[PDB]
């Protein structure tokens, strides 16, 4: 019976992730592009920094 | 999601014929090398026929040959196989089988763990 | 000014504008050639260190290369020198480095046989890799020293180590430096051909005259079998082509070991033909 | 300084150690086993001596005319082997240890070898195949109430190559269907046709004493070939 | 019966992908299409690090930014310093056929783990000097593929038997497991608030995982091939995902879908690595062709190559202020790019 006792669970696990709340694909666009553009000056592989302070040469 | 489908099957006396076919969906059907397997009761998986991404390599098991052939189409999406001249002992249940990945030549899928790119089956029985 | 005088106790001079012009142009080439294997293996350096075999093999064929191009030179430059008016100054010092140079290159060979026959007789075997240069730097640039320092000391007092006309090694009737040369040099070659017996006796397991042929044709400029035909230049006169096959054969041996040694190589091949592109 | 000096003391003396170590892990010889449920690599293993609950791999170690050699063999693990099974691209070699009393269980047999002879991380690595279980095939075959053609029905059309050495008081019968088992193998190494590494057979039995020589005659030629190669004379 | 619930596992399974297409209004190219790219970037090897004798599994950067460890099919464990390329130390192992490595946050201690089913927990700071195995933890029933801590005392473990486990150290027993998969699990990356994590598991499926609890949260699909890693962006709300088909994924967890693929036609082997930069911007891909390629995350063009490496490409990391670059191949090599 280890059949029916796999398809109980798959249809409960099913059940479970079928009633969640959701939001479109423009908020989660505007979030991503938003925390990119805040954290764009302190990033040193894309905005190199001078010899001078690099620890590596 | 990645699916096959399988489509073709049922009761036929010695000497018949009956044709099987199979349906994908979810992938890019060209770039795969594509299998056939068979369950007999009380036994495992064994292995029938094999064809190869353009269709000029085929390859067959022994007690096969002179009567089972196969085919595939690329625009329709579908693998067929022909069977002439059924025996008792081919009564079965039989899937269609997709290899792991692209653009090689060796394969990895009879295994009974639950290998994931394998379809559900259709029933074959050859009986008076 | 035939590349001959090495192995010659003695010119014809019918055949002297037959020889000459070819050594003038083959030595050229050489000296191109040899710059050009030197800057490869100095380029990939750091991707051709992966096992003890590759090691070994490109420091044997860097030192034969570098020793060529060194003797190539000085033979241009004695060869330039009048004697007409200083009987001594540059007509001595020149010989000696030739002598010197070119007893190296041979030594140098050697090693290169023995390492291969040591490479397929005994298969299961591991030395430390600097007990091994330590050797081959110790009897590659070490007996050739001793060799021309003896030389050199044991004539020069007396005055029979230069000839008359042309600066290179004497021998008339009394002292015969050049043996110190000839003897050498040809016993390194019949060990060499001796390994190269042993090879064609694992590569003819059975199209096969194909492979034995180009198994040939790779070591034969290496191990430097060609050298040989002085045997011929030593015991006669003119024959047929013992004074000009001798010069075209053995004047094109830097150009032969970068049409081969290094071009006709697989992976290396791949490498510099990746980093070109 | 004054707390420098003290940094470069260890580096050196762990590169030290280093050198130790690099001497003996260069002078050993690894190589994997493989086989099937109804094979015999236990009984192997087990004449392979004088020449942790759910453990997932086991190691033997062995002694020839003063050469040491590694072999591993694959304890509990599942079925599928696509992932682990590139973890062994630069051993010397693979064994492959095969039944051949079985006629229906042949066909599996050649799908594996086939399998690992065109794979991406294995094409530079040679087999030596062992074909277990002669006594069993020379009385089944003497026996008569099975039929080989069955199952591979080429054997129909078969005769004893003119050029065969067959051992010395043998029934012909036993040598037809043993050369023909071998030529399967050897037709599918040969059919890609590359050249860059070699299979070799053998035929061995439950209780024979030879086996690690076989190996190291095999391994011998193996590093012949390597360094032939290294060498540009092929 | 089974048929009964095989079609209403299919009915839901509809809703699913219905409700799932409700709610895409707008694509990620279209809203990004009045940006600025970023250019030509350029990256050249500062330091080179060699001592192994074979390839190289894995390597992991400290918190401090300075020192990090590395795994290599030989039975070695080496911690190196990178500001100056020295060794701090070298671990010899019992099995050689070593899969994964973690180095913990506080500096204290190192893990590892491999084909032999077990994992190692080694301590650094003994009071006689010297470094010493303090734990051996076993139970699982196949290889294991990944671990990372969480502190100095709990330990999350992922394995080929296709479960995943949370492990107490000083007891030694398991404490919660993770079921559900169907193949493999391959990787796994942790939130960076530590209440969340993410696996991917060689059926072209990834899931999401609540430590607290024990349950599974949510599923997703769209890949082809096997799963091979897997890492978090910086603000824990999406995650990038490379597979043996030859592309790059981004997922999003609130609109439960994907968002963009990377992939080109040029581009025929797989992709053994992925990890992010400090804003976000840079996605790193590491693949089977020898060298690695370098992703702009909202633009989804190529930015740059970094090709220095003579075999297979197996490790990559970023560290934790920005500043280098680490790579590892299956040559002993491993190089610093800034």
């Amino acid at each position: 019976t280890a059949s029916i006792a796999q398809a109980r669970k798959l249809v409960e696990q099913l059940k479970m992730e079928a009633n969640i709340d959701r939001i479109k694909v423009s908020k989660a666009a505007a979030d991503l592009m938003a925390y990119c553009e805040a954290h764009a000056k302190e990033d040193p592989l894309l905005t190199p920094v001078p010899a001078s302070e690099n620890p590596f040469r | 999601q990645v699916q096959l489908q399988e489509s073709g099957g049922g009761l036929v006396q010695p000497g018949g014929s009956l044709r099987l076919s199979c349906a994908a969906s979810g992938f890019t059907f060209s770039n795969y090398k594509m299998n056939w397997v068979r369950q007999a009761p009380g036994k495992g998986l064994e292995w029938v026929s094999d064809i190869s991404q353009s269709g000029a390599s085929i390859s067959y098991t022994g007690s096969v040959k002179g009567r089972f052939t196969i085919s595939r189409d690329n625009a329709k999406n579908t693998l067929y196989l022909q069977m002439n001249s059924l025996k008792p002992e081919d009564t079965a249940v039989y899937y269609c089988a997709r290899c792991p990945a692209p653009f090689t030549r060796d394969c990895f899928d009879v295994t009974s763990t639950t290998y994931a790119y394998r379809g559900q089956g259709t029933q074959v029985t050859v009986s008076s | 000014t035939s590349f001959s005088i090495l192995m010659s106790p003695f010119v014809p001079s019918t055949i002297f504008p037959v020889v000459k012009w070819i050594t003038y142009v083959g030595l050229g080439i050489s000296i191109g050639s040899l710059i050009l294997c030197l800057i490869i293996e100095a380029l990939f350096w750091k991707q051709i260190k992966k096992s003890q075999t590759s090691h070994t093999r490109r420091i044997c064929m860097v030192n034969i290369a570098l020793s060529l191009l060194i003797a190539d030179v000085w033979f241009i430059v004695g060869a330039t020198v009048d004697t007409t008016v200083n009987p001594s100054g540059v007509c001595t010092a020149a010989v000696f480095f030739t002598h010197f140079f070119y007893l190296s290159l041979f030594f140098w060979m050697l090693m290169l046989g023995i390492l291969l026959a040591y490479r397929i007789i005994l298969v299961f075997h591991h030395m430390a890799q600097h007990l091994m240069m330590a050797v081959g730097f110790c009897l590659g640039y070490g007996c050739p020293l001793i060799i021309s320092v003896i030389t050199i000391a044991v004539t020069q007092p007396s005055n029979t180590y230069k000839r008359k006309d042309v600066c290179w090694l004497n021998w008339s009737n009394g002292s015969k430096p050049l043996l110190a040369f000839v003897v050498p040099a040809l016993a390194i070659v019949a060990v060499n051909f001796v390994v190269v017996l042993l090879v064609l006796t694992k590569l003819w397991r059975p199209a096969t005259i194909i492979r034995v042929g180009k198994s040939l044709l790779i070591l034969t400029p290496l191990l430097g079998l060609t050298w040989g035909f002085g045997i011929g230049t030593i015991v006669d006169s003119q024959n047929l082509a013992w004074h000009v096959i001798f010069a075209l054969l053995n004047a094109f041996q830097g150009f032969f070991i970068l049409c081969f040694g290094i071009l006709l190589d697989s992976k290396l091949r791949q490498l510099l033909f990746n980093k070109l592109s | 300084s004054a707390e420098d000096k003290a940094a470069v003391e260890r580096s050196k003396m762990i590169e030290k150690q280093l050198q130790k170590d690099k001497q003996v892990y260069r002078r050993t010889l690894r190589l994997l086993l493989l086989g099937a449920d109804n094979s015999g690599k236990s009984t192997i293993v087990k004449q392979m001596r004088i020449y942790v609950k759910t453990s997932g791999i086991f190691e033997t170690k062995f002694q020839v005319d003063k050469v040491n050699f590694h072999m591993f063999d694959v304890g509990a693990q599942r079925d599928e082997r696509r992932k682990w099974i590139q973890c062994f691209n630069d051993v010397t070699a693979i064994i492959f240890v095969v039944d051949s009393s079985d006629y229906n269980r042949l066909q599996e047999a050649l799908n594996d070898f086939k399998s690992i002879w065109n794979n991406r991380w294995l094409r530079t690595i040679s087999v030596i195949l062992f074909l277990n279980k002669q006594d069993l095939l020379a009385e089944k075959v003497l026996a008569g109430k099975s039929k080989i053609e069955d199952y591979f029905p080429e054997f129909a059309r078969y005769t004893t190559p003119e050029d065969a050495t067959p051992e010395p008081g043998e029934d012909p019968r036993v040598t037809r269907a043993k050369y023909f088992i071998r030529k399967e193998f050897v037709d599918i190494s040969t059919a890609s046709g590359d050249g860059r590494h070699i299979c070799y057979p053998h035929f061995t039995c439950s209780v024979d004493t030879e086996n690690a020589r076989r190996i190291f005659n095999d391994c011998k030629d193996i590093i012949l070939q390597m360094n032939l190669r290294e060498y540009n004379l092929v | 019966e089974l048929d009964q619930l095989r079609q209403e596992a299919e009915q839901l399974k509809n809703q699913i992908r219905d409700a799932r297409k409700a709610c895409a209004d707008a694509t990620l190219s279209q809203i990004t299409n009045n940006i600025d790219p970023v250019g030509r970037i350029q990256m050249r090897t500062r330091r080179t690090l060699r001592g192994h004798l074979a390839k190289i599994y894995a390597m992991h950067w400290g918190t401090d930014s300075r020192l990090l460890v590395s795994a290599s099919q030989d039975g070695k464990l080496i911690i190196w310093d990178s500001y100056t390329t020295n060794k701090v130390h070298a671990i010899p192992l019992r099995s050689s056929w070593v899969m994964t490595c973690a180095y913990a946050p506080s500096g204290n201690y190192v893990a590892c783990g491999g084909l032999d089913n077990i994992c190692s927990i080694y301590n650094l700071k003994t009071r006689e000097g010297n470094v010493r195995v303090s734990r051996e933890l076993a139970g699982h029933t196949g290889y294991l593929s990944c671990c990372r801590f969480l502190d100095d005392n709990q330990i999350v473990t992922s394995s080929g038997d296709t479960t995943c486990a949370l492990w107490d150290i000083e007891t030694g027993q398991q404490t919660t497991t993770f079921t559900g998969h169907t193949g493999d699990v391959m990787s796994l990356s942790l939130a960076p608030d530590t209440r969340l994590f993410v696996s991917g598991a060689c059926d072209a499926s990834a899931k999401l995982w609540d430590v607290r609890e024990g349950m599974c949260r949510q599923t997703f699909t769209g890949h082809e091939s096997d799963i091979n890693a897997i890492c978090f962006f910086p603000n824990g709300n999406a995650f990038a995902t490379g597979s043996d088909d030859a592309t790059c994924r981004l997922f999003d967890l609130r609109a439960d879908q994907e968002l963009m693929t990377y992939s080109h036609d040029n581009i025929i082997c797989g992709i053994t690595s992925v990890s992010f930069s400090k804003s976000g911007r840079l996605l790193l891909a590491g693949y089977d062709d020898f060298n690695c390629n370098v992703w702009d995350a909202l633009k989804a063009d190529r930015a740059g190559v970094l090709a220095g490496h003579d075999n297979r490409v197996s490790c990559l990391g970023v560290t934790d202020d920005g500043m280098a670059v680490a790579t590892g191949s299956w040559d002993s090599f491993l190089k610093i790019w800034n």
